[PDB]
C-alpha cells in the first residue's frame, strides 16, 4: 500500500508515525500542564487495590520527576526522539527518576493527555454554542426573566469544564450539561446552521419551579457534602409540600401526592447529575467500598476446592483495598461464568449492631435537613429525605459502583500484563553461552518408539550436520538384552559424532522427566572422551523447549528445512536458542502474533490483547537496542534479520527497506555514514538508530577501500565521535585524532587516568549541557566495544528443572492437592513399606502403608494392584527427586476439618456457606 | 417484535418412559425441544407458556416409539422490515455499530446513519458523533432503530437495522 | 412483505394476540422463578438470559396492576393489536414523535385524542 511508501520516506520514527494519534509539537505551557498531569495520574496516583511495584530495572518518586517528565515529553513531542534514544543518549535529562520503562509509561500517558485535551476543546465549543443560542432569547426580550426551566449557562459551568482533569470528571460535566440543555440542542443546531426519558415530563408539567422550593440547589447541597456539614442552610417555605403541590396539579399530575412524587424525582436526578456531588461520592466509594460475593445455584456445585473461585466463593464486607494482584479479575471471570454474583457497596451488610453502623445515606441526611419541629418543616424534611434517598440508591450508588468495578478490573488486568512483561524480559536478558560457538541440539519426543534427533549448528547458527539415534531413549540398564544392544549402538554413534564435530555445548530438550536420563547418557559419553583427554570438556545443558516447540510448529521452519522432520527442526532451535536467546525469540516470534502462543500468564488471555502485545514488544525494543543489531550479520544470515524492526526509529518497514537497498547494491554497511549517503536515511531517523546499529569493522578488513571508522563498532553516537577522539587524545597525553583512538582501544588502561569531571565543564562552558553521564559511557565503550550487558547464562536450578520437566508450578502443585496416580508397584525394604505410584506429570508418588486406608492394613497387595488408579492427597513434595508423599485415606479425602484444603479469603462468609448447604440437606 | 402464538409439535417417546410419569416426560421433552429454537415462519421462540392439550399418541408399526401431537402456546420474537424498536449497543467500532434486540443482533451501516454522524478512529471508545456532539452513542447505549432487512442463517434469522429517520437516536 | 407500513399480515398474527415488553418481562421472570425451583434441570439457555435482561431493562411498567390498567385503557380505543403494542412498548412522548415512529397511525385518528392517549400512557408510567 502507499502508506508503507510514505512511512519509508518520512523522516520520523516508524512507531511514532504508526501511533493512532499523530505526534504534534508541544509548547512550554502545554508541556508543563501535561508533565504535571502525567505525573499525578501515572506515578503519584496509588491504585485502589493492592498492587506491588513491577519495576525490575532498579538494581515511588516525588515532584522532581515532573521536570524529568517534561524533558522526556519535549524529546518525544518536539525533537521526535523515541524512548530508546532518550533512555540511552539523553539520560542526563530523564534519569535517575525516569528509566526506559518509565519513559514508556510517560509515552503511553502522553497519548492519554492528548485525547483528553481534544475532548475538552470539543465540549468547550458545545458549551459556547449553547451559551450563545440560549442568550438569543434573552437578547430579543431581556426584560422577561428566564423561565425556571432555563438554567443560566454561566462561566462557572464553562470554567468547571476547563478544570476537568480526568475522563470521569468530563462525563459528569457532559451529563450535567445534557440534563438541563440536552433538550434544546437540536433547536440550537438549526439556529446555528440557519444563522451561519422521565426527566423531561417534570419540565413540561412545570414541576421544575416546585423542584426549586425544596430548600437547596444541587450545587449548594454538593458543597455541604464536600465539607461534611451544613455549609448552606436549607431555605424553608411557608406552605406545606401538599399545599404547593395542588398548584402544579394538572392532567399529567392529578393528585398532589403525584405532583410531589414527580417533583421529588427532579430533585433526586438533579442531585445525582451535579458534578460536585458526583465528585464527592466518587471519592467516598474509593474509600469505603466493600465487595460481597454469593455463589449462584450453578456455582454452589461447580466451585469445588480445585476451582479458582474457591478462595472467594463467599465474601462478606471485604474492602476493595484488600484486593491484590489479579484477585478481582478471577472474581469477575467467575461472575462472567455465572458461578457467583458480586456487589460493590459502601455500607456493611449483615453487621447490624456494630458501632457506627449508620449508612452513608444517614450521614448526609442532615446536610439537607431543617432542624425545626414545625409540622410544615417535617413534611418538607420528609420530602427532602426521599429525594436524596432516590438520588443515592437509584443513580449515584449504581453508577459509582459500576465505575469502581471497571477501575478495579483494569488494575487487575494491568497486573497480568505486567506479569507477562516480566516473564519476557527474563528470557531476553540471558546472554550468549560462554564455554568455560558450535552447539549440538538434541530433541526427543514423549513417545517411546520415537527417535532422538541431534542438530549441529556452527557459530552463526547455520546447520552443518545432524545425527539420528533411533534407540537413544531406551535405558542402557534395561534387563532385556536387545534393548541394551540397541541402546549401546546409538551411544557409540553419538560418541564418534562428538569426537569429530567437537561441539562446544550440547543442549537437550526438557520435554519430560526422560530428559534427565538423556542428560546422564550424554554427560557420560563426554566423560569418556575427557577421561582419556582425547577431547576437551563439552558442556551439557538442559534447555526449555517451549520456544523450540513453537518453531517446530511455525511454518517458517518448514521453508528453511523442508526435509527436516519436526523433531529434528526443534533440535536446531534449541541449539540456536542457547547461542543467542534474543535472536531466536525475535526470529521465532513473527508478525503473525505467534508471541501470544507462549504461556506468559495463566490469565494472559483475559486481558486486552493490544495492551498486552504493546508491553511485550517494548521489552524487545529495550533489549534489542541495548544489545545492538549488526546489519552485515543480518544480510549474510537472513534468520537474524528480525532484530532490525525493533531497532530504535526504524520499525518493520524501514528496517526491511534498509536491507533491500544494501542487498540491491550488493554491498555491506561499512560505516554508519553509509546510512545517509547510500541508504538515504533522514537526519531524524539516523539520530534515533545511528547509535544502536553496530558494524564489525574488523571483519571488513582491507577489502573496504573506503574509510573505516573504528568508533562505528561502539555505542558512542556519531554526534559524539569528536568527543571520543578528544578523550583518546587526552588519555595518551599528546602534545593525530586517528592514531590515539586506535592506540587507546588496544591499551585502554590509560583511560582511568583521565579526569572526566574537568572535561564536563568545558563542554558545559561552550554550550553543550551536562554530559557527565555521556562521558562515562564513552570511556566505557573505549575500554570494551559493545560490551554485552545481558546476564550471564547459568544452568537451570532444581526448582526450574522440576517445573520445566513436570510442567508444574507451586500454584498448581501444592501440598494437600487432590491428584490421580497409577500404582506401578509396591515399595519394598515379604516386608513392604508402602505403594509406589507414578503421576501423569512424571512425578513418582509413594503411599505409606499407614496412610493406605482409614483402618489398619495387613498386606498392601489386596488393597491395590499394579496399574490401579487411586485418588490421593499430596502431603509432601520432593522436586529434587520428582517424588511426592501421598495419602488415600477416605477420611483424608473427606477433610472434615478442612486441614488439606487451600486457605480461604479473610472476609469469607462462613455463615452464608454453612446456611447454604444446611438448606440443601433439608 | 414479541408475540404470543399457539404452535403444534410432535414429540417421539421411547417405550422406556411408558410409565406413570409419561405425560410429564412428554411435556418435559416438549420444553427441551422447542425452547431456544428459531424459525423463519414464526421467528425466535422465547418460551413455552402453557400446553393446550396432548393428543393421543400413536404406536408406529415396527418402531417402538410413540408419537404425540402437542399443541402449545409460546412466546416468539419476530422482527419486521420498517419496524422501529429499541436496541442495546454492545460493541462500537470504525465500521459501524452493533446492537441487540432480544436474541437478535443488528449492525448499522454507514448508509443508514444520518450524514451529521461521522466515524472517528481517534477516539478511545470508538463511537458515532457529529461536530455539535449533541448526541453520542457508545457501548451499552439504548437506541431506536428501523429494521431494514431479514436474512436467515442456520435456523437463526439475523437482521440489519437503521437509524436514518427522524427522531431515531439516543433519548 | 409484512410490515407496519402496509399492515398486510399473515393468518397467524390474525389469530395470535400481541404482548407488551412489560408483560413479557413478567412472564419470563415467572418462568425463571419456576425453573430455578426445578432440580436437575437443563438450565435456561443463555439466549433466554440475554432476552430476559433486555426485557427487564426496557420494561416501562413495573407492576401487574399498571399493566392491566394500560391494557384496559388501550383496549377501549379502536386500535389494532400491532399499533397498540408498538405504541405501548416504545411509549412516544409527543404526538408528532409517535406519528413519525408509526406512519400507520397518522391519518387514522385525530391528534388531540392522540395527545390524550399518549399523556395517559405517560401518567401510567411510575
Amino acid at each position: 500500500t502507499d502508506q508503507d511508501n510514505e512511512i519509508r520516506a518520512t523522516d520520523l520514527p516508524e512507531r511514532f508515525q504508526l501511533r493512532s494519534i499523530p505526534v504534534k509539537g508541544a509548547e512550554d505551557d502545554e508541556l508543563e500542564e501535561e508533565a504535571d498531569w502525567i505525573y499525578r495520574n501515572a506515578f503519584a496516583t496509588p491504585t485502589i487495590s493492592l498492587q506491588e511495584s513491577c519495576d525490575y530495572l532498579d538494581r515511588r518518586k516525588g515532584p522532581s520527576t515532573i521536570q524529568k517528565i517534561k524533558e522526556a515529553l519535549g524529546f518525544m513531542r518536539n525533537q521526535h526522539f523515541e524512548v530508546p534514544f532518550i533512555a540511552f543518549y539523553r539520560k542526563e535529562y530523564v534519569e535517575p527518576e525516569l528509566h526506559i520503562n518509565d519513559l514508556w509509561r510517560v509515552w503511553q500517558w502522553d497519548e492519554k493527555w492528548t485525547q483528553l485535551r481534544i475532548r475538552k476543546e470539543n465540549l468547550t465549543r458545545l458549551f459556547e454554542k449553547m451559551q450563545a443560542y440560549q442568550y438569543e432569547q434573552i437578547s430579543a426580550d431581556p426584560d422577561k426573566p428566564l423561565a425556571d426551566g432555563i438554567r443560566a449557562l454561566d462561566t462557572t459551568d464553562m470554567e468547571r469544564l476547563k478544570d476537568v482533569q480526568s475522563m470521569d470528571e468530563l462525563k459528569d460535566v457532559y451529563n450535567h450539561f445534557l440534563l438541563y440543555y440536552g433538550r434544546d440542542i437540536p433547536k440550537m443546531q438549526n439556529a446555528a446552521k440557519a444563522s451561519r426519558d422521565m426527566y423531561t415530563i417534570c419540565q413540561s408539567a412545570g414541576l421544575d419551579g416546585l423542584a426549586k422550593k425544596f430548600g437547596l440547589t444541587p450545587e449548594q447541597f454538593g458543597e455541604n457534602l464536600r465539607d461534611s456539614y451544613q455549609r448552606h442552610e436549607t431555605e424553608q417555605f411557608p406552605a406545606e409540600p401538599l399545599e404547593l403541590a395542588k398548584d402544579y396539579v394538572c392532567s399529567q399530575f392529578p393528585t398532589p401526592e403525584a405532583v410531589l412524587e414527580g417533583a421529588r424525582y427532579m430533585v433526586a436526578l438533579q442531585i445525582a447529575r451535579e458534578p460536585l456531588v458526583r465528585q464527592v461520592l466518587r471519592q467516598t466509594f474509593q474509600e469505603r467500598a466493600k465487595l460481597n460475593i454469593t455463589p449462584t445455584k450453578k456455582g454452589r456445585k461447580d466451585v469445588d476446592e480445585a476451582h479458582y473461585a474457591y478462595s472467594f466463593k463467599y465474601l462478606k464486607n471485604k474492602p476493595v483495598k484488600e484486593l491484590r494482584d489479579d484477585q478481582f479479575l478471577k472474581i469477575c471471570l467467575a461472575e462472567d461464568e455465572g458461578l457467583l454474583t458480586t456487589d460493590i457497596s459502601i455500607d456493611l451488610k449483615g453487621v447490624e449492631g456494630y458501632g457506627n453502623d449508620q449508612t452513608y445515606f444517614e450521614e448526609i441526611k442532615q446536610f439537607y435537613y431543617r432542624d425545626e419541629f414545625s409540622h410544615q418543616v417535617q413534611e418538607w424534611n420528609r420530602q427532602r429525605t426521599m429525594a436524596i434517598e432516590r438520588a443515592l440508591q437509584q443513580f449515584l450508588y449504581v453508577q459509582m459502583a459500576k465505575e469502581l468495578k471497571n477501575k478495579l478490573l483494569a488494575e487487575a488486568k494491568e497486573y497480568v500484563i505486567k506479569a507477562c512483561s516480566r516473564k519476557l524480559y527474563n528470557w531476553l536478558r540471558v546472554a550468549p553461552y560462554r564455554p568455560d560457538i558450535r552447539v549440538l541440539g538434541i530433541a526427543f519426543s514423549s513417545a517411546r518408539d520415537h527417535p532422538v534427533f541431534c542438530a549441529l549448528v556452527n557459530g552463526e547458527g547455520e546447520v552443518t550436520d545432524f545425527l539420528r539415534l533411533p534407540h537413544f531413549t531406551k535405558r542402557r540398564t534395561a534387563w532385556r538384552e536387545e534393548e541394551r544392544e540397541k541402546k549401546a549402538q546409538d551411544i557409540e554413534t553419538l560418541k564418534k559424532f562428538l569426537l569429530n564435530k567437537k561441539p562446544h555445548v550440547v543442549t537437550v530438550a526438557g520435554e519430560n522427566r526422560d530428559a534427565q536420563m538423556l542428560i546422564e547418557d550424554v554427560k557420560r559419553i563426554v566423560h569418556e572422551l575427557d577421561q582419556g583427554q582425547q577431547l576437551s570438556s563439552i558442556g551439557v545443558e538442559l534447555v526449555d523447549n517451549e520456544l523450540a516447540i513453537l518453531y517446530m510448529n511455525s511454518k517458517k521452519s518448514e521453508a528453511e528445512f523442508r526435509d527436516y522432520p519436526p523433531v529434528l527442526r526443534q533440535a536446531v532451535s534449541l541449539a540456536r536458542r542457547i547461542q543467542d536467546p534474543l535472536i531466536e525469540f525475535a526470529q521465532v516470534c513473527s508478525s503473525d502474533e505467534d508471541i501470544l502462543c507462549l504461556k506468559f500468564h495463566p490469565l494472559q488471555e483475559h486481558v486486552v490483547k493490544e495492551e498486552l502485545l504493546n508491553a511485550l514488544y517494548c521489552e524487545f525494543i529495550n533489549r534489542v537496542n541495548e544489545v545492538g543489531v549488526d546489519v552485515n550479520r543480518a544480510i549474510a544470515h537472513p534468520y537474524s534479520q528480525a532484530l532490525i524492526q525493533y531497532v530504535c526509529g526504524l520499525g518493520p518497514r524501514k528496517g526491511t527497506h534498509l536491507l533491500k537497498i544494501l542487498k540491491q547494491n550488493n554491498t555491506r554497511l561499512e560505516s554508519r555514514t553509509q546510512l545517509v549517503t547510500m541508504c538515504h536515511m533522514g537526519p531524524k531517523v539516523f539520530m534515533n538508530c545511528a547509535g544502536f546499529l553496530k558494524i564489525d569493522t574488523a571483519s571488513l578488513g582491507d577489502s573496504t577501500d573506503s574509510y573505516i571508522e573504528v568508533l562505528d563498532g561502539s555505542r558512542v553516537h556519531p554526534e559524539t565521535y569528536e568527543w571520543a577522539r578528544k578523550m583518546a587524545v587526552d588519555a595518551l597525553e599528546y602534545d593525530n585524532p586517528a592514531g590515539a583512538l586506535e592506540e587507546i582501544l588496544e591499551n585502554p588502561e590509560r583511560l582511568k587516568d583521565l579526569d572526566l569531571d574537568a572535561f564536563a565543564e568545558e563542554l558545559e562552558r561552550q554550550g553543550y549541557g551536562d554530559k557527565h553521564i555521556t562521558l562515562y559511557d564513552i570511556r566505557a565503550e573505549l575500554s570494551c566495544r559493545y560490551k554485552d550487558l545481558r546476564t550471564a547464562y547459568r544452568s537451570p536450578n532444581t526448582e526450574e528443572i522440576f517445573n520445566m520437566l513436570t510442567k508444574e508450578t507451586p500454584e498448581t502443585f501444592y501440598i494437600g492437592k487432590l491428584i490421580i496416580c497409577n500404582v506401578t508397584g509396591i515399595a519394598h525394604r515379604g516386608q513392604a513399606i508402602g505403594v509406589k505410584t507414578r503421576l501423569d506429570n512424571g512425578v513418582t508418588g509413594f503411599i505409606p502403608t499407614k496412610f493406605l486406608s482409614d483402618k489398619v492394613v495387613k498386606r498392601p497387595e489386596e488393597r491395590v494392584k499394579v496399574g490401579m488408579t487411586v485418588h490421593c492427597r499430596i502431603m509432601k513434595i520432593d522436586i529434587e527427586k520428582f517424588s511426592a508423599d501421598l495419602t488415600c485415606r477416605t477420611s483424608d479425602l473427606m477433610d472434615r476439618n478442612n486441614e488439606w484444603k487451600l486457605p480461604k479469603d479473610t472476609y469469607y462468609d462462613f455463615d452464608a456457606e454453612a446456611a447454604d448447604h444446611k438448606q440443601e440437606e433439608d | 417484535m414479541f408475540y404470543h402464538i399457539s404452535l403444534e409439535h410432535e414429540i417421539l417417546l421411547h417405550p422406556r418412559y411408558f410409565g406413570p410419569n409419561l405425560l410429564n416426560t412428554v411435556k418435559q421433552k416438549l420444553f427441551t425441544e422447542v425452547e431456544g429454537t428459531c424459525t423463519g415462519k414464526y421467528g425466535f421462540v422465547i418460551a413455552v407458556t402453557t400446553i393446550d392439550n396432548i393428543g393421543a399418541g400413536v404406536i408406529q408399526p415396527g418402531r417402538g416409539f410413540v408419537l404425540y401431537p402437542v399443541k402449545y402456546k409460546a412466546i416468539v420474537f419476530r422482527p419486521f422490515k420498517g419496524e422501529v424498536v429499541d436496541a442495546v449497543v454492545t460493541q462500537v467500532n470504525k465500521v459501524g455499530l452493533f446492537t441487540e434486540i432480544g436474541p437478535m443482533s443488528c449492525f448499522i451501516s454507514r448508509h443508514s446513519i444520518p450524514s451529521e454522524m461521522e466515524f472517528d478512529p481517534n477516539s478511545n471508545p470508538p463511537c458515532y458523533k457529529t461536530m455539535d456532539e449533541d448526541i453520542v452513542i457508545q457501548q451499552d447505549d439504548e437506541i431506536r432503530l428501523k429494521i431494514v432487512g431479514t436474512r436467515v442463517d442456520k435456523n437463526d434469522i439475523f437482521a440489519i437495522g437503521s437509524l436514518m429517520d427522524d427522531y431515531l437516536g439516543l433519548v | 412483505e409484512e410490515d407496519a407500513s402496509q399492515l398486510i399480515f399473515p393468518k397467524e398474527f390474525e389469530t395470535a394476540e400481541t404482548l407488551l415488553n412489560s408483560e413479557v418481562h413478567m412472564l419470563l421472570e415467572h418462568r425463571k422463578q419456576q425453573n430455578e425451583s426445578a432440580e436437575d434441570e437443563q438450565e435456561l439457555s443463555e439466549v433466554f438470559m440475554k432476552t430476559l435482561n433486555y426485557t427487564a431493562r426496557f420494561s416501562r411498567f413495573k407492576n401487574r396492576e399498571t399493566i392491566a390498567s394500560v391494557r384496559s385503557l388501550l383496549l377501549q380505543k379502536k386500535l389494532h393489536k400491532f399499533e397498540l403494542a408498538c405504541l405501548a412498548n416504545l411509549c412516544p412522548e409527543t404526538a408528532e414523535e409517535s406519528k413519525a415512529l408509526i406512519p400507520s397511525l397518522e391519518g387514522r385518528f385525530e391528534d388531540e385524542e392522540l395527545q390524550q392517549i399518549l399523556d395517559d400512557i405517560q401518567t401510567k408510567r411510575s
